[PDB]
C-alpha cells in the first residue's frame, strides 16, 4: 500500500464550436511560389511531395494516373489536419464522424462508377476469381460482395475511431498528473509516460498512408 | 548474406584466408604441405 | 439495474483488444528475422512494419470505440 | 540408403562414392544432417568439422577449410574441400595467440574493406578453437 | 472569378463519376431527419 | 475590410522569413524572430522554426478564450 | 429488463474482432519475410496479402454488426 | 425474462467466429512465405489454400447460425 | 428462471469451437510451406493432412455434443 | 438460483478445451514441414508427433475434467 | 446464492490453463523442425524441450490450484 | 450494488492487459532466429526488438487505465 | 452482494495469463530451433531465453495479483 493512484471524474468534450474556420486554416499554413529558387521554407515542402508522388505513381501505370494528381491533396489535408491538434488547446475536424462520411463515400462510390462507364462487364466480374468449382458458387458470391458494401464504412470508421482513442489518453494521462497530490515521486512517471505517448501520436502522419493508399488499391483493383 | 558482404569482399576470398589460418596451425613436421598448394606460382600481366 | 450492465457490457468489450495486443507482436518479431537475413532495411521491409502496424491498431482502438458508447 | 557419399580434395582423395549414412556439413546458415532422402541444395560451407557417420564401428573425423555441397536431384551428395585436413596434425600452442593477435590488430584498420577481414579472421580462428 | 478557369479543364474530365455527390446529398437529408425523428418522440 | 487582413499576411509572412527580394529572405529576419524563446529553437536556417511557430502560438491562445468558459474553476482569490 | 440484458448482450459479442484483430498481424508479418527472401513484391506477392486482409476483415466489422442489430 | 437469456445467449456464440478469424490468418500468410520459394501457383498451390479457406471458413457460419437458431 | 442458464451456457460452450478453429488453419497453411520445398504430393504428405485436420475436429466437435448435451 | 450456478459452471468450464485444440493443429502442422527436410519419418520425426499430441490432448481433458466435477 | 459464487468463479478461471494447453504444443512443435536439420537429439535439444514444458504447465498447473481455492 | 457492479467491470478489463503478452513471446523470442543467421547484434537488430518491446507493452498498459478508469 | 463480486471477480482476472503461456512456449521453441542451426548455447543465445521467460512472466505475475486484490 505504497502508491495509491488517483482519478478525477470529468466529462470530456468534443463540443462543437465554429467550424468553417478551423477548416480553412491548415490551407494558409502552406505557400505557393511563382519563382524559379524559393526560400527554403517551401523547398522542403515541395520535396515532401515529390516523394510520395512517386509511390501512388508506380503501382498504377495507366491512363488512370490522371486520378492521382489529386490523392496528393487528400493526404495533404488529413496530414494537416490530424497534426495539428496535438498542440494544447486546438480542434481537429476529422475528430467528428460527420465529415469522414462525406470522405469515404464520394470518393469509394467514384471508384465502382470508374469502370462501369468504360468496361461495363468484368468490373464486377471481378466477382469471379478462378477457375470455378461446384460446391461453392453460392458460399462465394454471398461473400465477396458483402466485404465490397463494407469498404465505405471500413475506410471512414477506422479513420475517427483511433484520431479520437489518442485524444483521450492525452486527457485522462495527463489528468491524472494534476490529481496527483499525493506521494510526488510517481508524478514523473506518468508524466515521462505523456512525452513517450505524444511521440506515438506522430502516428497521426502514419494513418494518412493507410487512408491515400486503401484508396488506390480500392482505385487499382477496379480499375 | 553476412559481415563480409556490404564490406567488398567475396567467397574466394573468404576461402584463401580460411585454407591458410587452417594450414598455418598445422605441427611442424607437416610444413611442407602447406607448400604443397603454393599457390604464389601464377603471375599477372596486364595490357596496359 | 442497468447500471451494471453499462458496466459488464462495457467490460466485456474491451478484452476484444487483446487481440492487436498480441498481433503487433507478430508484425515486429517478424521484421528481425527479415532483417537478418536480408540488411535492407531503409528499403520498402520497414514500410510494411508500420501499415501492418497501422492496418493492425485500425482494428485494435475501434473496438475501445464500442466500449465508450455502452458507457456514454 | 542408395547415397554415393563423394567427397575429396585436390591432394588426396577421401572418402569417395562409398553408401555412408550421415554426413556433417558445417555451413552458413548451420549444421544439418544429410538423411537418405534430404532435399537438393547447392550451399557452400563455412569452416568446420565433418563426422562421418558409417556401419564400421565408429564415425571419423575431418576439418573442411572451405567447402561446397552439390547433393542432387537423386541420392547422391557430392562434398568438395579445398583443406580436408586431418585434425591430429594441427599444433595448439602457437594456434591460441592467433586469436589474440588478430583482436588486438582491429583498431589499426583504416578502411572498410579490412576491417571484414579482420572479422573474417577471428572466425577461422574461433572456428578451431571449439574444436580443440 | 478565376478560382474556375485555372481548373476547369480538370472538372468536366473527372466530375463526370467525381460529382456523384447526390448518394452523399441523400445520405445527409436522411440522417438529419432521423435525428429529428427521436427528438420529436425524446 | 478585406484588403486591411489581405496585407496583414503578405506583409508578415515576407517580413517574418522568406519571400532583390527573394534573397532578402536569404539572410531572413529569423535572426530578428530569435530572441523571443531563449536560443535554443536554431535550426531555423532552412527549415524555419520561428516562420512556423508563431501562428501554432496563435492559434492556441486564440482557442484558450472558447475554452475558458467551461473550465472556470477559479476560486474567490487568485492561485500560487 | 429488456434494456439491460442488450446492454450485456453486446458486450460479449464485441470481441468477435479480436480474431481478427490478430489475424490481421500475421500475414502483414509474412509479407515482411516473403519480400525480404524475395524482392518480387509488385507481382502476385502484395496482392495475397491485401486479398488476404479483405477475406479477413470480412470477419472482423461481421460480428460488430451483429452486436448493432442485437442492440437496436 | 425468457428474451433476455435470448439475446446475451448469441451475445457469447458469436465469438466462435472470431476462432475463423486468427485462423485465416495463418493461411493465407503461408501462402506468401511458401510463393516465392516455388513459382508453382495454378498447380495444387493456390487449390491447397482455397480448402484451407473454405473448410477452415465452414467452422465459422456454423458458430454464426448457431446465433441465428439459439434466437428464434 | 431455468431457461436463463439453459440459454447462456448454450452459447458459451460453443466459444470452444473457436480454438478449433485456429488450429485447423496451421495444418492446411504449415503443409503450403511443407510441399513447397517438396513435390511428392501424392504420398504421405496429403495423408499427414488429412489426419491432421480430422484430429483437430474432434477437438472442437467433442465440445459440441458436450454443448447440445446442455440443452437436453 | 441454486439451478443456475450450475451451469455457468457448465459453460464457462468447458471454453478451455479450445485452447489444446489450437495446439495439436500446431504438432500436425509441424510434422508436415519436418518430413519434408529429412525422409526419416518412421523413425523418432513421427513419433515426437505422438509423443506431443498425446500430452497437449492431456492437458485439454484436465481442462474438461472439472466439467464434470462442478457440475455435479 | 452464497453457494451460488463459489460455482461461478471457477469455471471462469478454468480457460487461463486453455492458452497454457497450447502453450505446450507449440513447444514440440519446435523439435520436429529442429530436430530434423540437426540429428544430435540425445543431447540438449531434447533435455532443453523437457524444462519449457514442466515450466508452463506448471503455470497452467497453479491457475488450477487457483480453481480450488474459489471452490473451497 | 455499487461494489458489487464496479469490480467485475475492473477484473474483466484485466484480460486484455495480458493479451499483449502473447505478443512479446512472439518479439523477444523471434530475436533469437534472427541473432544465430547473423551476429550483428548492437546494430538495429536488438534496437528493432525495443520497438516490438515497448510497442507491444503500449497496448499492454493501454486499457489497464481503463480498468482504473472504472475502478472509480 | 458483496461477496458475489469478489468470487467472480478474481476467476474473470485469472484468464489472461493463458496469453502468457501461450507466448512462453515460443520463446522456448524458438531457441530449440536457435541452436539446432548454430551451437552458439554458453553465449549469449539462451540467457535471452531466460530473460525472455522472466519477461513474459511479468505480463502474466501481474494479472494475478490483480485477482487477490478483487478478493481481498
Amino acid at each position: 500500500n505504497e502508491n495509491l493512484f488517483a482519478s478525477f471524474i470529468a466529462p470530456t468534450m468534443m463540443g462543437l464550436p465554429i467550424v468553417t474556420l478551423i477548416i480553412m486554416f491548415p490551407s494558409l499554413l502552406f505557400p505557393t511560389p511563382k519563382r524559379l529558387i524559393n526560400n527554403r521554407t517551401i523547398s522542403i515542402q515541395q520535396w515532401l511531395i515529390q516523394l510520395t508522388s512517386k509511390q501512388m505513381m508506380a503501382i498504377h501505370n495507366q491512363k488512370g494516373q490522371t486520378w492521382s494528381l489529386m490523392l496528393m491533396s487528400l493526404i495533404m489535408f488529413i496530414g494537416s489536419t490530424n497534426i495539428l491538434g496535438l498542440l494544447p488547446h486546438s480542434f481537429t475536424p476529422t475528430t467528428q464522424l460527420s465529415m469522414n462520411l462525406g470522405m469515404a463515400i464520394p470518393l469509394w462510390s467514384a471508384t465502382v462508377f470508374t469502370g462501369f462507364r468504360y468496361k461495363t462487364k468484368t468490373s464486377l466480374a471481378h466477382f469471379l476469381p478462378q477457375g470455378t468449382p461446384a460446391l461453392l458458387i453460392p458460399m462465394l458470391v454471398i461473400i465477396e460482395t458483402i466485404s465490397l458494401f463494407i469498404q465505405p464504412v471500413a475506410l471512414a470508421v477506422r479513420l475517427t475511431a483511433n484520431i479520437t482513442a489518442g485524444h483521450l489518453l492525452i486527457h485522462l494521462i495527463g489528468g491524472a498528473t494534476l490529481a496527483l497530490l499525493n506521494i510526488n515521486t510517481m508524478t514523473a512517471f506518468i508524466t515521462f509516460t505523456i512525452l513517450i505517448l505524444l511521440t506515438i501520436l506522430e502516428f497521426a502522419v502514419a494513418l494518412i498512408q493507410a487512408y491515400v493508399f486503401t484508396l488506390l488499391v480500392s482505385l487499382y483493383l477496379h480499375d | 548474406v553476412a559481415y563480409w558482404r556490404q564490406a567488398g569482399l567475396s567467397y574466394i576470398r573468404y576461402s584463401q584466408i580460411c585454407a591458410k589460418a587452417v594450414r598455418d596451425a598445422l605441427k611442424a613436421e607437416f610444413k611442407a604441405n602447406a607448400e604443397k598448394t603454393s599457390g604464389s606460382n601464377v603471375k599477372i600481366v596486364k595490357v596496359k | 439495474i442497468d447500471t451494471a450492465a453499462k458496466f459488464i457490457g462495457a467490460g466485456a468489450a474491451t478484452v476484444g483488444v487483446a487481440g492487436s495486443g498480441a498481433g503487433i507482436g507478430t508484425v515486429f518479431g517478424s521484421m528481425i528475422i527479415g532483417y537478418a537475413r536480408n540488411p535492407s532495411l531503409k528499403q520498402q521491409l520497414f514500410s510494411y512494419a508500420i501499415l501492418g502496424f497501422a492496418l493492425s491498431e485500425a482494428m485494435g482502438l475501434f473496438c475501445l470505440m464500442v466500449a465508450f458508447l455502452i458507457l456514454f | 540408403g542408395q547415397m554415393s557419399f563423394t567427397f575429396a580434395s585436390p591432394t588426396q582423395v577421401f572418402f569417395n562414392g562409398a553408401n555412408v549414412r550421415q554426413v556433417d556439413v558445417p555451413t552458413q546458415t548451420g549444421a544439418f544432417g544429410i538423411l537418405a532422402s534430404h532435399v537438393p541444395t547447392l550451399q557452400v560451407l563455412r569452416p568446420g568439422l565433418v563426422v562421418v557417420h558409417a556401419e564400421d564401428g565408429t564415425t571419423s573425423k575431418y576439418f573442411v577449410s572451405s567447402g561446397s555441397v552439390t547433393v542432387n536431384a537423386d541420392s547422391s551428395v557430392q562434398l568438395l574441400a579445398e583443406e580436408a585436413v586431418t585434425l591430429d596434425m594441427l599444433d595448439p600452442g602457437v594456434a591460441k595467440a592467433n586469436l589474440e593477435k588478430a583482436q588486438s590488430e582491429l583498431l589499426g584498420a583504416a578502411d572498410e574493406a579490412s576491417r571484414a577481414e579482420i572479422q573474417i579472421r577471428i572466425e577461422a580462428n574461433e572456428a578451431l578453437v571449439k574444436a580443440l | 472569378q478565376f478560382q474556375f478557369t485555372g481548373i476547369k479543364k480538370y472538372f468536366n474530365s473527372y466530375t463526370l463519376t467525381g460529382r456523384m455527390n447526390c448518394v452523399l446529398a441523400t445520405y445527409g437529408g436522411i440522417a438529419l431527419l432521423v435525428l429529428y425523428f427521436k427528438l420529436r418522440s425524446k | 475590410a478585406s484588403v486591411v487582413p489581405l496585407k496583414d499576411r503578405r506583409l508578415l509572412e515576407v517580413k517574418l522569413g522568406e519571400l532583390d527580394f527573394t534573397p532578402s529572405g536569404i539572410a531572413g529576419a529569423f535572426q530578428r524572430g530569435y530572441y523571443r524563446y531563449y536560443n535554443k529553437y536554431v535550426n531555423v536556417k532552412k527549415g524555419s522554426v520561428a516562420g512556423l511557430s508563431m501562428v501554432l502560438a496563435a492559434y492556441v491562445v486564440f482557442n484558450y478564450c472558447r475554452s475558458y468558459k467551461e473550465l472556470k474553476h477559479e476560486r474567490l482569490r487568485k492561485y500560487h
